[PDB]
């Protein structure tokens, strides 16, 4: 499951400079918690006033 | 396998048993502890190097000192 | 910097966003330096800086003389093209399909 | 060190014939293309200035020194880089435990293998028995 | 996306990594911070008003 999650978030971990130094275990841990969202055109994610929790 | 939290709870519940458990259960291998070792190839390489062969000590001297301090 | 400015209109016909493309005219224009090891070094640095224009677009230019007449201008022509390609207006528009083609989901 | 290898494209572009030796004629041609007409004497002088061997030409190694001179890195960076170089005997962007031990020996300050291992572990994060430049910088700053 | 709590937990678990993460991860835009600005039309209006009183 962890491996699958990692594979899914390969676009995150390989591109960004944050996770290049990150350990394998750490990466695995991260992957489990990472969701993914497919927002539509003109579909707003955060609205002014809403809680910034992610 | 058994999750630690649950196990802990169980142990707490059965106080007289806990001590016994501690006495008995010798882990075949702890995943916490490090093992100190060198590889043979590396050693060989080092040996080989041995037969071949102060100013930049001050930037590293400080580091060494820090390490020493940490050690205690 | 060859700064090619362009104002972007809107779906309501009003101006809303700006665009400004850049390009290095270091080796092309003239040499000036505050501090340097030598002139040659400076030149080298300039060359390093200006690789995008001189490397791929103006690659037939380094043999033939007078690049200011055609080459730089040509490079600027990309920007000029952009001027048209930077009139999509930031409008929530339909998918752009070429003419002489019918859609998959049309009536 | 790293971005200096990506410079080679420029060098290639500069060379017309493709011999790894920047001729004066080629330089002149380039200048003409650019839109500036200096004399050949000036070019010759320039060549003399940078090149070491002095055979009416110069290679990429020759250029390298000049490039280095041009660079001018930060003071901290300079120090840290030097330290890294001293540590890494081979010079491959990575410092092994054995290498570290060797350097310690060279220095004079003796420590146990276990201690060294511990130090390495502390340094490292990703866990590959080795330390990167970023990782190295962690210890010097804090 | 990643929920902050989980991320925080992860960071706590991997202490050496946390610092590195902090150093590296520059947010392209913080949703916490306000931006101070005026609109051009408003400025124009203000200017116009200036000449009256």
């Amino acid at each position: 499951r962890a491996d699958i999650c990692v594979h899914l978030n390969r676009k995150v971990f390989k591109e960004h400079p944050a996770f290049r130094l990150a350990s394998d275990g750490c990466l695995r841990a991260l992957a489990m918690e990472f969701q993914t969202v497919h927002c539509a055109p003109g579909d707003l994610i955060y609205h002014a006033g809403e809680s910034v929790d992610s | 396998v058994i999750k630690r939290d649950a196990l802990q709870k169980v142990l707490e519940f059965y106080t007289a048993f806990s001590h016994s458990f501690s006495r008995n259960l010798i882990l075949t291998y702890n995943l916490r502890k490090r093992i100190v070792f060198r590889k043979i190839s590396d050693v060989k390489r080092e040996e080989e190097e041995r037969m071949k062969r102060l100013p930049p000590d001050h930037p590293v001297r400080r580091l060494f000192q820090r390490f020493r301090q940490q050690k205690e | 910097f060859f700064v090619k400015i362009a104002p972007i209109r809107n779906e309501q016909d009003k101006v809303v966003l700006f665009l400004c493309t850049f390009s290095d005219i270091t080796a092309f224009k003239q040499p000036i330096e505050d501090d340097s090891c030598k002139g040659w070094g400076k030149f080298a640095r300039l060359t390093r800086a200006l690789t995008s224009s001189r490397g791929v677009l103006q690659q037939l230019a380094p043999s033939v003389q007078k690049g200011e007449n055609v080459h730089k201008h040509s490079r600027l022509a990309e920007v000029l093209q952009l001027g048209s390609d930077i009139l999509p207006q930031y409008k929530q528009e339909a998918p752009k399909t070429p003419p002489h083609i019918i859609l998959h989901y049309c009536v | 060190e790293e971005q200096i290898a990506e410079f080679k494209e420029a060098f290639s572009l500069f060379d017309k014939d493709g011999d790894g030796t920047i001729t004066t004629k080629e330089l002149g041609t380039v200048m003409r293309s650019l839109g500036q007409n200096p004399t050949e004497a000036e070019l010759q002088d320039m060549i003399n200035e940078v090149d070491a061997d002095g055979n009416g030409t110069i290679d990429f190694p020759e250029f390298l020194t000049m490039m280095a001179r041009k660079m001018k890195d930060t003071d901290s960076e300079e120090e840290i880089r030097e330290a890294f170089r001293v540590f890494d005997k081979d010079g491959n962007g990575y410092i092994s435990a054995a290498e570290l031990r060797h350097v310690m020996t060279n220095l004079g300050e003796k420590l146990t293998d276990e201690e060294v291992d511990e130090m390495i572990r502390e340094a490292d994060i990703d866990g590959d028995g080795q330390v990167n430049y970023e990782e190295f910088v962690q210890m010097m700053t804090a």
